[PDB]
């Protein structure tokens, strides 16, 4: 029923959520910006991020591949690749 | 799986309709017979004991 | 409904409430599915392959 | 027939089949009109009840 | 006028003493149910068009839904029980085809095999009742079976009770109707919700004239209907799946329907079937 | 190892003859081996056969017996005789032992 | 309480002590088994993803299974006890059970018919 | 599903994968969002402490008593997403995911329509056969030095080459046709 | 009945004389018509059995079969045009002739008045069958299977030979008509108790009983599709036809000499039905399905109540058609898959949409769906068995539940689930494959409309 | 195509045979634990853990997706039972 | 149908006695059915029967002369006994459709008299035992190889009893 996603609508939502996480500054979040080496978050906060995304887009990122959703972009192509968005 | 049916649904419908035209027109115009009493020495033939015309055209000609 | 309403409301009180012993027997369908669906299909097929078929 | 004679082989079998079939009837002709159930006097102009 | 009609449309086999024929009864149970069922069906097909929109095989899905209705109505209006059997087995097979609409999913396949297994255990009961009525009093036509009022009629009605418990998800083999929800939601509504499950309740109302004679079986189903009512209801309280909760409610309400049949109150049991 | 042939592959007869009907590789035999099989198979056995079998009259006398009963039941009831007397071979004919 | 694995409802991965085992050997097997599966994986993945192939990928691990299960049985049969005692209770046990179930019923029926009690009413068929 | 399974699991990935199973099984007991967002930041605390334990033995003794605390304090019916294994829509649409090597037996009539579709499909099949050699060779030239082999496959490493073994990750049945 | 037979013989000249390219169509087209002549025997306006001539007769029990025997030759020749299309043009004309002789012999055996004519023709059918199984059998084990099929039948056969020559001396003619209208009442001696076993055992062997049925699973496994169709549809039923005509004599002993077999069959029905539940080879599962559904028949030809007999006649004709249908579709999967394994090839409906409809209808015929002659048959045997002893429903009640399970499992793990990733790509369905099926089921639909024709001698 | 040596054989009596079979079955020689030798036919077929395909990681790309079994891995003797449809040995919260 | 072989009771119908101003939704419909469904059909049907009556043909009912019954038939004479096992196998059916009619005549008498079947319909059920006690006494124990010799024996085993019991 609902309209299909886009590679720039699956990117604005991913940045949106993260900009609402208090620890991640909302003005230094850039899609090519790593969660743990550039933004500062710890390991436990990666799980929490991914989980937000799993709840924003309604599906489960397999842990073995979720253990690596580091860049705030990998999340944007992985979500899209899993949902077949060729833009 | 579609070429098959156009051929199966066809060659059944090929010889099927002329039959259905045959059963209907015979059953309509010619009709099943009505039962009667053997008339004191008629000794009716084998075909005389069956109702449907089609089912006696055979009996008389072949059995 | 009255009793159900209250319990449902009590839920939102920042007071964690976990399952009582029965809640399990309630949520997993009385456990008839967990037990009678794993034993019968297991001891009915094991007997064919292992005993009636091969033996 | 351009080598289609083969076709007749089977049909022909039927004809000979029915012929041989009649032969047996001709042989098993006793009781023609002696079958108690069907014992009748020949109707006019009929020399055989069943042929 | 409150009048009934037995319609013998076509003869199928003389089979010597036991003639077999296709008969539709038009007693209060049959026509009241026929109207209620089609209204629900008319509702669901329109719902089906919206729900399965974008399914690549909408037409096949609608096709099976009406085939289900044809078997369900045949099960409803069946004079001789051989036709009742055609309906009893018939809805079972199309439920198998429709619970597992999305064959790819193994979960749907597991539920479909579940449903056939539970129904077949029920089928053994109907076959036993059929065979007892094929011997002793001799005809599968209801109009004659009812002349077996002053006989034992326990071997047979126990068979129909067994058939009802499987078809109507009583405490014994209660789980496949929860499992049946693996089907498309419209399928869940017309067959899991109304026509398929009430079939067990409908069969006993058809054979009640015989049921009133035997006190033993009346309390037997009063008892199991009662256990399923609470057993299913208590399970429903904690289930977190919306379709599952409604399905458990389908089973409980029928548990109440089983209870009224058990208390030998057939007419009201039928009244709940329609309102349910 | 002894000399023997290398496994023969099975051809995709549907690659050439894209209208393959499954009977033979060359196309015309194919067509003429289904145009004669659907015909002699369905068109004049399932149709002409069912027509003839349907019209077999009063098969095994069961069309005759539903009338003979009716006259016997007509005759027995009106004359007051039992509809199905309880001994068939008359007792008088039987010569019991002593 | 403590979860208690049964032959069914087995011990989960977590809650399993051996999972919590990091002995050199275990981490030597656990890495030596992936190799076998990686090796087999890279023997399926470049033969199934091979252009120019029409032949049937065989999955010989399934052919070793069927042969083991229907054509490698009798060549590995040795008649012991626990096998012939159990190989006679299964073939003749119920077959003798039902005989005294059917004989006794058929005999009860016959007696009753002989003495005149069985009703056999409205039974005009059999 | 995409990346390959590691042989053994580390300490971390076992701890950090409980933080998921735990928090996600806490949103099945605590349904309302507020209660959750509360009862959960209290969970992190539990993991937050005992974060810097350097005593491995201890750490693997907090983990082994965490996963037993959890097993006995888990929800029987958790919230598993609709399309994930164990879900409600798992593999539902798989009855429509035909495997794409089946459009090769289509009648020349069927493929007659849909014309440009097969014009692009024949290009891709040329891509696949044009590299199998450079691929398999790559897969091999870069083989392990008689060492542990994983299920990982190499990237391209040269222009024109296509990632080795790419015909079934690409050209795979669409998820929800 | 020499039109159902002489025209048949002439088929042999046509398979040989005809062109290599046109040999297949001449033979298949002509035997379709040979079946049409066979339909004339069905015209029985009266009860009297039609004694065509001294040696050849057709009564209600044989007529429903002679037509099936004539019907399958066309189908057998259509199901084996693929394999056997890789042969040298003289191996084909041998296979076609072998199939032709089977129904010539089988038509006569089912249409034979003298019981020893049955024996000579009865045991001759092994020659054509053993050649079909051994000569063209794909697996290494057909030499073995052939041995099993020849010895189990042969060791049973020589006792019947001694028994029938024995009754000829005791009564004075093996003519089924007379033997029926003459007083042959065995005297419950110890010897007669052996005669009865001698006559029934040979028939009980080819009708797989639980004790001696190992020959049938092994034979159908490696047998080519045409041989497996013949064994299931006509060959096994030769044993049933024999038990119906031979127990006219040996009238008193079977009252008490049957218990052993009846119990062997009903318990056998359960175990044979159950092992179908976990058997990896599809042809294996259909074969054990055939043993169980034939174990019901030996338990109705022994209870000997009118309903049993025609329950038997209904089921034998019906199961014959259904089994072939199952063996025929199993072959279509085998030829594309190239393996008999049930686990491989999952999801076919996704790729072969219609064959799956044929699979579904074949399975519903396999299990007892009600507007089918298959159910009427079991319903009747079930009734009589219940009459024999009310307890029988328990064992004939575990079989119905198991029969539903394996019949649907064949559909669930072969024709549903996710598609196999990339077996040799499965070429689409030929129209021959589909017709060969349609030809099996369209008659199953037509017969179910008027069950009276296949009801047996009893009714 | 399958050699007799690549197909099941008799109970591995000597330790070299127990290590030869483990190759045939693509297993680790220390994991091949032949089914007990009581002469019921098992032969050399490995006694693999009696765990159903239900708890095989449901995310990994199993070559044979639905059997959740890879290509080459020793199949379990009763895989007709512990398959994703028929039986479920899987841990239960209770 | 012969009103006498398939009887049928005379009809008694309460007369219309409407007590409501509203218009009956049934009477209106019928008035239509009778015009748009019956008249159209009625017209066709007649035209059928006149097409029939032009070339009216007739079919009789084979009457089988009665041959000698096994009771009187030489032993071993396959000719006579063959003609006499048929005469019985024939009456095994004529005596079976009779029982088919009582199966039927009753079924109707319990649809036509519901809630009274217990009583009004006892003209038949008395007959369904007067006919079943007979069919049971001449055709029941027999195997599937029913023959006149065996009915001759089933009877004569019991004619001892109606002679041993009596004595
Ligand atoms: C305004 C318009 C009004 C129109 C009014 C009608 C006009 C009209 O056409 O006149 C009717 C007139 C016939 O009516 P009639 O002559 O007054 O009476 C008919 C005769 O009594 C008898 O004539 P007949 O018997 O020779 O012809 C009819 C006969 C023709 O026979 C055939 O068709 C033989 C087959 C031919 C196949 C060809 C391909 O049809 C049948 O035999 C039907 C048999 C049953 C078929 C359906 C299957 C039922 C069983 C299904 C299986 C399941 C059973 C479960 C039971 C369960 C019980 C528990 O003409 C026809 O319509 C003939 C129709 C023939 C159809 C053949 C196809
Ligand atoms: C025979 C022994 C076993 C042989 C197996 C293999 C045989 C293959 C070769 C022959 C195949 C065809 C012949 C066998 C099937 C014959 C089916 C048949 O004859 O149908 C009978 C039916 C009328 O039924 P009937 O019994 O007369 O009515 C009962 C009244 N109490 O007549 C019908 O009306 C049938 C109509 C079916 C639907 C046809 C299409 C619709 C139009 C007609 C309605
Ligand atoms: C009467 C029924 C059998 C009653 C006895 C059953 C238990 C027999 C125990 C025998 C113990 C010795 C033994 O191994 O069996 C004897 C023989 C094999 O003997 P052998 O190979 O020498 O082994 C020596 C072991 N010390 O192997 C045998 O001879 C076994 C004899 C009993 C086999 C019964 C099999 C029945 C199968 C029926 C199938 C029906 C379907
Ligand atoms: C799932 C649901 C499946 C339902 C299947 C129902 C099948 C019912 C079969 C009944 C067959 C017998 C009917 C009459 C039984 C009866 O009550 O009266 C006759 C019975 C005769 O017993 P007899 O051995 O002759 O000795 C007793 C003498 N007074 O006298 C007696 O009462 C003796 C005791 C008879 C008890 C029969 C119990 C049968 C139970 C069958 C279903 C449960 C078992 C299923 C199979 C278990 C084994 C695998
Ligand atoms: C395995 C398949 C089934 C095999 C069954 C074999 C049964 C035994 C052979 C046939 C038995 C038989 O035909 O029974 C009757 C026969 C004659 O008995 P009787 O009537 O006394 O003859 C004398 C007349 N003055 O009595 C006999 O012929 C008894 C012969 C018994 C020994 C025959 C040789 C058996 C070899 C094994
Ligand atoms: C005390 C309690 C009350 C009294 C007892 C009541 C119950 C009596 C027995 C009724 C039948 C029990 C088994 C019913 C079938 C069944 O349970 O299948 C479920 C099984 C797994 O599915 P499920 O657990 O429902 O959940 C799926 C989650 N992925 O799905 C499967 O795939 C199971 C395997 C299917 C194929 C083989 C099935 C077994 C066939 C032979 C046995 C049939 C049942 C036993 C015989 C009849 C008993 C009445
Ligand atoms: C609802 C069910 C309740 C179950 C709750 C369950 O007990 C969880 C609980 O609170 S009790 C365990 C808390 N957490 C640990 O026991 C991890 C300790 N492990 C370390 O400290 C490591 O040394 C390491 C440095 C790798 C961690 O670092 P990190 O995981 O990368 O951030
Ligand atoms: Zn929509």
């Amino acid at each position: 029923d609902a309209p299909p996603l886009t590679l720039d609508g699956i990117k604005d939502r991913v940045l949106y959520v993260l900009k609402l996480y208090d620890k991640i500054d909302p003005e230094k979040l850039s899609v090519n910006s790593h969660f743990m080496k550039d933004l500062g978050l710890d390991s436990l906060d990666q799980v929490e991020i991914i989980m937000a995304m799993e709840d924003e887009f309604g599906f489960e990122i397999p842990d073995i591949d979720a253990e690596k959703l580091m860049c705030p972009q990998e999340i944007v192509d992985y979500i899209a690749d899993k949902k077949d968005v060729y833009e | 799986d579609a070429r098959f049916l156009r051929l199966m649904k066809f060659y059944l419908m090929l010889t099927g309709i002329p039959v259905i035209i045959g059963i209907t027109l015979v059953n309509i115009f010619i009709g099943e017979a009505e039962l009667a009493e053997i008339p004191e020495g008629y000794i009716p033939e084998h075909w005389e004991y069956y109702k449907h015309p089609i089912s006696r055209w055979i009996a008389r000609n072949f059995y | 409904f009255l009793i159900a309403l209250e319990l449902n409301n009590l839920t939102m009180k920042l007071s964690m409430n976990k399952a009582n012993p029965y809640s399990s027997f309630s949520t997993l369908l009385g456990f008839f599915p967990s037990i009678i669906h794993r034993i019968t299909p297991m001891k009915s097929l094991n007997l064919s392959l292992k005993t009636s078929l091969t033996l | 027939l351009r080598e289609h004679w083969v076709h007749i082989l089977v049909p022909a079998g039927f004809v000979f089949g029915c012929y041989l079939d009649r032969k047996d009837d001709e042989k098993l002709t006793a009781f023609r009109n002696k079958s108690m159930l069907f014992q009748r006097e020949l109707r006019p102009n009929e020399e055989v009840t069943w042929k | 006028n409150n009048m009934e009609y037995m319609i013998t449309t076509w003869h199928w086999v003389t089979m010597n003493s036991m003639e077999l024929k296709m008969s539709f009864k038009t007693d209060f149970f049959s026509i009241l149910f026929t109207s209620v069922a089609l209204f629900v069906t008319w509702s669901i097909m329109q719902f089906s068009s919206w729900y399965m929109h974008s399914d690549p095989n909408i037409n096949r899905f609608i096709k099976y839904l009406t085939l289900f209705l044809i078997t369900m109505l045949i099960l409803t209006s069946a004079n001789n029980m051989f036709q009742l059997f055609i309906g009893w087995e018939g809805v079972g097979i199309m439920s198998f085809l429709l619970i597992g609409w999305w064959y790819g999913r193994t979960d749907a396949n597991t539920a479909a095999l579940q449903a056939i297994l539970y129904n077949r255990i029920g089928d053994i009961g109907f076959i036993l009742a059929m065979v007892w009525f094929s011997l002793n009093m001799n005809s599968w036509e209801l109009q004659q079976i009812m002349f077996s009022n002053n006989n034992d009629n326990l071997i047979p009605l126990m068979g129909l009770l067994i058939a009802a418990t499987g078809k109507s998800a009583q405490f014994g083999l209660h789980p496949w109707l929860p499992s049946a929800m693996e089907g498309p939601t419209p399928v869940s509504a017309l067959l899991h919700s109304s026509t398929m499950v009430v079939a067990g309740i409908f069969l006993l109302v058809r054979f009640h004239p015989l049921t009133t004679n035997n006190n033993f079986i009346l309390t037997t189903m009063l008892c199991l209907g009662a256990l399923t009512t609470l057993f299913t209801a208590i399970c429903a309280l904690t289930q977190n799946d919306i379709k599952k909760i409604i399905a458990f409610s389908t089973s409980s309400q029928l548990g109440l329907m089983m209870v009224t049949l058990g208390m030998n109150q057939p007419h009201l049991a039928f009244l709940h079937i329609c309102t349910h | 190892q002894w000399q023997e042939d290398p496994e023969p592959e099975d051809e995709n007869v549907y690659a050439k003859n894209p209208d393959f009907h499954g009977y033979d590789s060359d196309p015309v035999v194919d067509v003429w081996n289904m145009r004669a099989v659907f015909f002699f198979g369905f068109s004049i056995v399932l149709v002409f056969g069912t027509t003839f079998v349907a019209y077999v009259p009063d098969y095994r006398m069961q069309e005759w017996a539903r009338r003979e009963a009716e006259r016997l039941v007509k005759y027995r009831e009106v004359n007051g005789l039992p509809i199905m007397e309880s001994n068939y071979f008359d007792p008088s004919k039987i010569q019991l032992p002593e | 309480s403590k979860y208690k694995p049964a032959p069914l409802a087995t011990l989960p991965s977590t809650l399993d002590p051996a999972e919590y085992d990091v002995s050199p050997e275990t981490r030597r097997a656990q890495v030596e088994r992936l190799s076998i599966r990686a090796r087999l994986k890279r023997e399926y993945l470049l033969q199934y993803n091979d252009p120019k192939r029409v032949s049937h990928i065989e999955d010989p691990a399934l052919i070793r299974w069927t042969y083991a299960r229907s054509a490698n049985i009798y060549p590995n049969f040795r008649p012991t006890p626990k096998n012939s005692l159990l190989g006679a209770v299964a073939g003749f046990g119920p077959l003798i059970f039902w005989y005294y179930v059917f004989k006794t019923d058929r005999d009860r029926k016959e007696r009753l018919i002989q003495e005149g009690k069985l009703d056999r009413k409205f039974n005009i068929s059999y | 599903a995409f990346c390959a399974p590691p042989a053994y699991l580390t300490h971390q990935q076992k701890v950090l994968r409980l933080y998921k199973r735990a928090l996600r099984h806490l949103e099945s007991w605590c349904i309302h969002r507020d209660k959750y967002r509360y009862f959960a930041c209290l969970m992190r605390a539990r993991f937050e402490e005992h974060k810097n334990e350097k005593d491995m033995m201890r750490a693997t003794q907090l983990l082994r008593e965490a996963e037993e605390e959890f097993w006995q304090n888990q929800h029987p019916q958790p919230y598993i997403f609709p399309d994930s294994p164990g879900g409600t829509s798992f593999e539902r649409y798989e009855c429509y995911k035909v495997p794409e090597w089946c459009l090769d037996y289509w009648h020349p009539s069927e493929k007659a329509m849909y014309p440009d579709y097969f014009s692009k499909r024949e290009q891709w099949k040329k891509l696949r056969m044009e590299s199998w050699d450079r691929e398999v060779k790559q897969l091999q030239e870069e083989t392990s030095p008689d060492g542990i082999m994983t299920e990982a496959l190499p990237p391209a490493r040269r222009e024109g080459d296509l990632p080795p073994l790419w015909w079934h990750i690409v050209t795979r049945p669409r998820e929800r046709p | 009945m020499l039109k159902i037979i002489l025209p048949s013989l002439m088929l042999l000249p046509l398979t040989w004389l005809s062109s290599p390219k046109k040999t297949w169509t001449n033979v298949t087209s002509y035997s379709f018509l040979i079946s049409l002549t066979s339909l004339t025997l069905l015209w029985q306006t009266d009860e009297n059995y039609k004694n065509f001539s001294n040696m050849f007769s057709s009564d209600p029990l044989s007529t429903p079969l002679i037509i099936l025997t004539a019907w399958l030759l066309p189908l057998m020749l259509m199901a084996s045009q693929n394999h056997l299309k890789k042969d040298n043009n003289v191996l084909q004309k041998l296979y076609i002739s072998m199939l032709i002789s089977l129904q010539i012999l089988l038509i006569m055996t089912f249409s034979a008045t003298e019981l020893i004519m049955f024996y000579i023709l009865f045991e001759a059918t092994l020659i054509p069958t053993l050649i079909i199984i051994t000569r063209w059998g794909n697996q290494t084990e057909r030499l073995n299977a052939g041995i099993y099929f020849l010895f189990y039948t042969l060791i049973g056969s020589i006792p019947l030979l001694i028994a029938l020559i024995l009754i000829q001396n005791h009564v004075g003619t093996l003519n089924l008509m007379i033997l029926s209208f003459t007083t042959h009442t065995l005297d419950a001696s110890w010897s007669n108790n052996l005669l009865w076993l001698a006559c029934m055992m040979a028939f009980l062997i080819k009708m797989p009983l639980y004790g001696v049925h190992l020959w049938l699973p092994k034979a159908h496994v490696e047998a080519p599709i045409a041989g497996s169709m013949i064994l299931a549809a006509i060959l096994l039923k030769l044993g049933s036809y024999g038990m119906i005509r031979i127990s006219i004599i040996l009238d008193p002993l079977t009252k008490y000499m049957a218990y052993p077999f009846i119990l062997l069959s009903l318990w056998g029905m359960i175990m044979t039905s159950s092992i179908c539940l976990r058997q990896t080879d599809l042809k294996s599962l259909i074969a054990y399905s055939s043993v169980s559904h034939m174990a019901l028949v030996i338990a109705s030809i022994m209870i000997q109540t009118p309903w049993s007999f025609m329950g038997a006649t209904m089921l034998m004709i019906a199961h014959g058609l259904t089994s072939s249908l199952l063996f025929c579709l199993a072959n279509s999967n085998y030829e594309r898959i190239h393996s008999r394994t049930m686990i491989m090839a999952r999801g076919l409906q996704m790729v072969f949409p219609l064959m799956a409809t044929w699979w579904l209808m074949a399975s519903l015929a396999n299990l007892a769906l009600p507007p089918s002659i298959n159910l009427m048959g079991e319903l009747f045997i079930t009734m009589s068995l219940f009459s024999w002893s009310n307890f029988t429903i328990i064992l004939m009640g575990i079989n119905i539940i198991i029969t539903g399970m394996y019949s649907m499992y064949m559909i669930i793990t072969t024709q549903r689930g996710k598609l196999t990733n990339h077996m040799i790509n499965l070429q689409p369905s030929h129209t021959r494959e589909l017709t060969l099926m349609a030809l099996h089921m369209i008659p199953l639909i037509l017969l179910t409309t008027s069950p009276k024709l296949i009801t047996g001698l009893t009714m | 195509h399958m050699t007799k040596d690549m197909l099941p054989g008799s109970y591995p009596r000597t330790p070299e045979e127990r290590a030869a079979a483990a190759k045939k079955y693509n297993m680790r020689v220390e994991d091949y634990e032949p089914y007990p030798d009581d002469g019921m036919g098992y032969g050399d077929y490995p006694m693999l853990p009696n765990r159903s395909q239900h708890e095989r990681d449901p995310w990994y790309q199993w070559d044979h997706s639905e059997l959740r079994m890879n290509w080459g891995e020793p199949i379990h003797w009763d895989l007709d039972m512990y398959i994703r449809n028929r039986v479920d040995t899987s841990p239960t919260p209770v | 149908w012969d009103k006498d072989v398939y009887p049928e009771p005379p009809s008694r119908t309460p007369a219309p006695s409407p007590q409501t101003s509203l218009p009956n939704p049934i009477t209106y419909l019928t008035k239509a059915y009778d015009l748009v469904v019956d008249w159209p059909v009625t017209l066709v049907r007649e035209f059928i029967e006149r097409q029939h009556a032009k070339n009216r043909t007739y079919y009789y009912h084979r009457q089988y002369r009665r041959v000698p019954d096994i009771t009187e038939c030489k032993e071993g004479d396959v000719l006579c006994i063959y003609e006499a096992e048929m005469q019985w196998r024939r009456d095994f059916k004529v005596d079976q459709e009779i029982m088919n009619i009582i199966q039927e005549r009753l079924k109707a008498c319990q649809q036509r008299e519901g809630e009274n079947y217990q009583q009004n319909c006892a003209k038949e059920l008395e007959q369904f035992t007067k006919v079943t006690k007979a069919y049971q006494d001449r055709y029941l124990d027999l195997g599937a190889y029913y023959s006149a010799r065996k009915c001759l024996a089933k009877q004569k085993q019991r004619m001892l009893e109606e002679r041993k019991a009596a004595r």
